[PDB]
């Protein structure tokens, strides 16, 4: 006996209200305990008042009783279950004994792995995309426009586009309205997008 | 429907429409043919069978 | 260098993608001052109306408990006039207006500011519907958890102020007003008097704010096809979406608030231990695992719905009007949309 394992004596053990009246350690495997039977005096009187004219039953005046929690599933005993399942190799006859207690019963165990089970879609998708960097390392990164005339003019074409917009043809096209207004300004060696362009500023070249 | 001399810059217009053309939420396929452009369209007559 | 942990700063090289949009870009309007101002304004405006409605309904119930309820339109009109001129009604309106000023400025304003801070930059798809709302889910959850406990101190101060008025003169503190009670409680009972056993209020606030803000933001964009293709009334659609959002918030929030009744108000069996040991968290867990929903959904409207839902609905409408749910949308084939213009028309 050890008081450290006794909830009554050890106040550090947090009682689970949802498991009141259920002791998994006391299960039989097979379970052969009766815990439910006829219950009266709660709403239906146990005595007889069918013909009592001076007594009228009022079910609304139900007295509150002890909460009956749903039965808790059995919890495994590691050592006992391992010993029960253990069989000696070349010392035991291959047979099934008459006793039904030899049946291998399933008992719920640790619940920590089920957290990972529940989070598996998040973990699996993170491994698939973020961990493996699929399809590439830039798709999931915060988008940044290229710097001014970077990497090459043939790709960026910021200066030529700026000159075209500032030219007569660019102004005429903007007046037509088919072409939207310019979205960046070429500052003193740097390209700055307008706040209405809805894009981040280009990353620094370092 | 007249072929007039262009006072603008055709290359500049082409580049501008390539880069920053104006689109809309409800734009018809006729005005949005991004992936439906070819050359030498096949011309057939109407109201007659062809094998 | 400064302490045991070192915040190592590292430099990186240039990187860019074909598309510069539909990701995360902080809006210029998303700032501490502007977001806080808009959130406080919307929260105060909503809370004033919510508390005025609550006071009016409670005074109507108080008058009806002593006088017969209206039988026709004329009787209803005179009943409402009498409620308006009731002495208790005016004091209740004043105190609850102060309470609304305190709440909408420190709780609803904080919720709106945090939501804007954490979700302003989620751009939407041009000529389409925003996908990948799973990306926004963490932001809304973070904001809800951060701003959940900002109302429990004010709510406990209100409860203490109202419960002090009903004690004898000897045992009555004598609070001049709700503001005076709030200013005095921290120095009399201590700061923890305004936070002890705050799990019900905290979980209620979380399940309200998260499922209101996120659901409204999701719906206002996903159901937009109604007025974008069906040519329906955008304002009517937004009103319906806000109503759905507030109803869902009330449904998801009331069960956790029911824990107060179960633990303290339900009669205790003589000689037996408390069914929940006085733990609101355990009571909430029991509610979560309970088979029958109606048992803890009883009293949903007479107790919580008309005290919480109208305020949330008004808050959603005001936030939408001011622009706390407005996102930035730009064409992905435009000048700033993408860095590859050679295949936007070819
Ligand atoms: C304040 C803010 C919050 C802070 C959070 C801090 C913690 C992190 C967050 C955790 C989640 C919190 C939210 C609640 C979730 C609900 C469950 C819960 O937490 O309930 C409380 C939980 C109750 O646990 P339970 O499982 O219900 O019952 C335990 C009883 O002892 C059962 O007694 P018994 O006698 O019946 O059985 C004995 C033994 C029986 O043991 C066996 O059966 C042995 C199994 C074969 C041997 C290999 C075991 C070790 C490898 C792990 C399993 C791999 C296979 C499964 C694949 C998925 C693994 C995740 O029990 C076990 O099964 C123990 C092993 C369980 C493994 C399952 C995974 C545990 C980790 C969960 C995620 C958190 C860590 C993430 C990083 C590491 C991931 C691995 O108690 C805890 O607080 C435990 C937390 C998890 C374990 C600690 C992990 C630390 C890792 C650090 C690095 C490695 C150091 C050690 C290695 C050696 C040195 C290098
Ligand atoms: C931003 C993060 C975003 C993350 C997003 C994540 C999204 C995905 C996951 C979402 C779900 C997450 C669930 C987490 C685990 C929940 C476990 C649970 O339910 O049981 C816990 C706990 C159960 O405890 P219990 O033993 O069963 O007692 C039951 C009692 O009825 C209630 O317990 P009690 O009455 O014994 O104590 C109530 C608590 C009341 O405390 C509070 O209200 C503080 C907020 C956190 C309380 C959380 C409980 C305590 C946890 C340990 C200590 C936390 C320290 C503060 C937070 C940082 C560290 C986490 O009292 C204290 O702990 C000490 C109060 C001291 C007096 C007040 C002084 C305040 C500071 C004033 C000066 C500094 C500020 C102003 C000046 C600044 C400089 C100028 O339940 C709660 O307290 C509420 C849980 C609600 C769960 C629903 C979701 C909302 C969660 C909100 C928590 C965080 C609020 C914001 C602060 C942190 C971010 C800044
Ligand atoms: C589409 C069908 C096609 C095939 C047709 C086949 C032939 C006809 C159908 C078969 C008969 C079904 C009879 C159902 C009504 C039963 C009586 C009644 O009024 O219900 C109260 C009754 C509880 O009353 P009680 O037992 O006195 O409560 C005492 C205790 O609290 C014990 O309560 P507890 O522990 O059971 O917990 C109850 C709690 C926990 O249970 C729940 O929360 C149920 C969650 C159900 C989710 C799935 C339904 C759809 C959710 C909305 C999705 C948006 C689009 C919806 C419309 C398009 C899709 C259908 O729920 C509540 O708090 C009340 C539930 C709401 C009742 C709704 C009243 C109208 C019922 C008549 C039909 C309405 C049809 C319109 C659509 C459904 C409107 C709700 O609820 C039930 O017994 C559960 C079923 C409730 C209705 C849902 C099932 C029918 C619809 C099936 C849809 C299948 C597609 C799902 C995917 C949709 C994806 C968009
Ligand atoms: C896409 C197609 C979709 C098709 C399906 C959906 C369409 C409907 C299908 C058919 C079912 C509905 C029709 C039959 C039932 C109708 C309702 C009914 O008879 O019960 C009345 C009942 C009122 O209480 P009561 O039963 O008369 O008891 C009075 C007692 O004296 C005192 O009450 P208490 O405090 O003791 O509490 C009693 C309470 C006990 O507490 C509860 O049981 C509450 C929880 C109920 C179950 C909740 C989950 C299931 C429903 C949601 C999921 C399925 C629908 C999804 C809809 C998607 C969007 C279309 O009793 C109930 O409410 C239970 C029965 C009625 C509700 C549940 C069964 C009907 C289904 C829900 C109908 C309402 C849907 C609203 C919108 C939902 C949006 C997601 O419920 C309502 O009146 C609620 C609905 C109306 C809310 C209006 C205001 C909402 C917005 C807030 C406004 C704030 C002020 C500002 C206004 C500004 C204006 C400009
Ligand atoms: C939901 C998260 C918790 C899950 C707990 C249960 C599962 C066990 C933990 C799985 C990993 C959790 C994510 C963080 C660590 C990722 C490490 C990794 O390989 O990623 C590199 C990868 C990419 O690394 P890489 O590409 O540079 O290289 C990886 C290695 N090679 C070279 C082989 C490819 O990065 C990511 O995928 C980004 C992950 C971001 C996660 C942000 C949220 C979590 C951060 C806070 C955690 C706080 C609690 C501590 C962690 C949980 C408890 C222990
Ligand atoms: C509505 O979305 C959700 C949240 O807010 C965003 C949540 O916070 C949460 C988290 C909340 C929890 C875990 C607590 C839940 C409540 C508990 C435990 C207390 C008990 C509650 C009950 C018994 C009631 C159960 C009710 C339900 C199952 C029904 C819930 C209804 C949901 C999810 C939505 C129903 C459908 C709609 C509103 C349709 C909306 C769609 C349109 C208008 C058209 C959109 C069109 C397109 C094309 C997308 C969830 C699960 C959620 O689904
Ligand atoms: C059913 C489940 C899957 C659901 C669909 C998910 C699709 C995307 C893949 C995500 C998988 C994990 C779940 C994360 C959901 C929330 C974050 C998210 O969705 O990230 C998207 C967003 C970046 O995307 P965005 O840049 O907007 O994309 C378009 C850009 N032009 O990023 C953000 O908003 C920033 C988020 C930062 C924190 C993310 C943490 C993720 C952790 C995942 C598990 C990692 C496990 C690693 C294991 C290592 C083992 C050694
Ligand atoms: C979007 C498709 C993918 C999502 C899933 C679809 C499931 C379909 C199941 C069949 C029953 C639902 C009805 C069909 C879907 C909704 C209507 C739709 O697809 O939108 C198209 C339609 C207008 O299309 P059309 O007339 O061709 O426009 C040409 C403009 N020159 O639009 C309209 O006329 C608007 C009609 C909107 C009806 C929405 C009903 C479902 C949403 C939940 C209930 C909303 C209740 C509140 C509605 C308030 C309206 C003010």
């Amino acid at each position: 006996y050890d008081w450290r394992d006794d909830p009554k004596v050890n106040k550090d053990i947090e009682e689970d209200i949802r498991d009141r009246g259920w002791h998994p350690e006391t299960y039989d495997f097979p379970y052969t305990k009766k815990h439910d039977d006829w219950v009266f005096d709660v709403t239906m009187p146990s005595q007889n008042y069918q013909t009592d004219l001076t007594v009228n039953i009022h079910p609304e005046n139900k007295k509150m009783h002890v909460m009956k929690q749903v039965m808790r599933q059995s919890y495994w005993d590691a050592e006992h279950d391992m010993a029960h399942e253990y069989d000696y190799e070349s010392e035991d006859l291959d047979f099934q004994c008459e006793s039904f207690k030899s049946q291998h019963f399933r008992k719920k165990g640790p619940i920590s792995q089920y957290l990972i089970l529940g989070l598996l879609p998040i973990l699996y998708f993170g491994t698939e995309f973020f961990y493996n960097h699929y399809p590439d390392e830039d798709y999931w990164r915060v988008a940044h426009p290229p710097p001014l005339d970077y990497p090459d003019t043939d790709d960026t074409d910021d200066t030529e586009t700026f000159k075209d917009y500032k030219s007569f043809t660019g102004r005429r096209m903007v007046d037509t309205g088919i072409v939207d207004p310019l979205w960046y300004d070429i500052r003193e060696g740097k390209k700055v997008y307008y706040d209405w362009a809805g894009v981040n500023q280009p990353m620094e070249d370092i | 429907k007249l072929l007039k001399q262009s006072i603008y810059d055709q290359t500049t217009q082409y580049k501008l429409i390539k880069k920053n053309k104006k689109r809309g939420e409800l734009i018809p396929v006729t005005l949005a043919r991004r992936i439906l452009r070819t050359k030498k369209t096949l011309v057939l007559p109407a109201h007659v069978n062809i094998t | 260098m400064f302490f045991e942990l070192e915040d190592i700063k590292r430099r990186h090289s240039l990187y860019w993608d074909i598309y510069n949009v539909q990701g995360w870009v902080r809006r210029p309007d998303s700032t501490l001052y502007n977001n806080v101002k808009r959130g406080v304004t919307a929260g105060v405006v909503a809370s004033l109306v919510q508390e005025n409605i609550t006071a009016l309904v409670e005074n109507c119930k108080l008058l009806a408990t002593k006088y017969e309820k209206p039988q026709n339109l004329r009787q209803a009109a005179t009943f409402m006039k009498e409620v308006f001129k009731l002495e208790n009604y005016r004091k209740a309106v004043w105190n609850r207006s102060q309470y609304a000023l305190c709440i909408g400025t420190f709780d609803i304003g904080a919720r709106l500011a945090t939501f804007r801070w954490l979700n302003n930059g989620w751009q939407r798809v041009f000529a389409g519907f925003e996908f990948n709302f799973v990306r926004k889910i963490p932001t809304t959850m973070l904001a809800a958890l951060f701003t959940a406990p900002f109302s429990v101190p004010f709510e406990l101060a209100r409860m203490a102020y109202y419960g002090d008025k009903t004690f004898p003169k000897e045992l009555q503190r004598g609070y001049s007003s709700y503001l005076s009670a709030l200013a005095r409680i921290p120095f009399e009972e201590g700061p923890y008097f305004l936070f002890k056993n705050s799990f019900p209020l905290i979980i209620r606030n979380f399940f309200q704010t998260f499922t209101l803000f996120y659901t409204y933001d999701f719906l206002k964009d996903k159901a937009s096809f109604a007025w974008r293709v069906g040519e329906q009334n955008e304002y009517a659609c937004k009103m319906i979406i806000a109503g759905i959002s507030t109803y869902l918030a009330a449904v998801f929030s009331y069960p956790w608030m029911v824990t107060r009744e179960m633990v303290d108000f339900w009669p205790k069996v003589p000689g037996a231990p408390c069914t929940f040991n006085g733990n609101y968290r355990k009571a909430a867990v029991w509610i979560w695992y309970h088979e029958f929903s109606g048992n803890y959904f009883a009293g949903f409207f007479t107790k919580y719905f008309w005290k919480a839902s109208p305020g949330m609905f008004l808050t959603l409408m005001l936030a939408d009007k001011v622009g706390l749910f407005d996102q930035t949308t730009v064409d992905n084939f435009g000048g700033a949309g993408n860095n590859s213009w050679e295949d936007t028309f070819v």
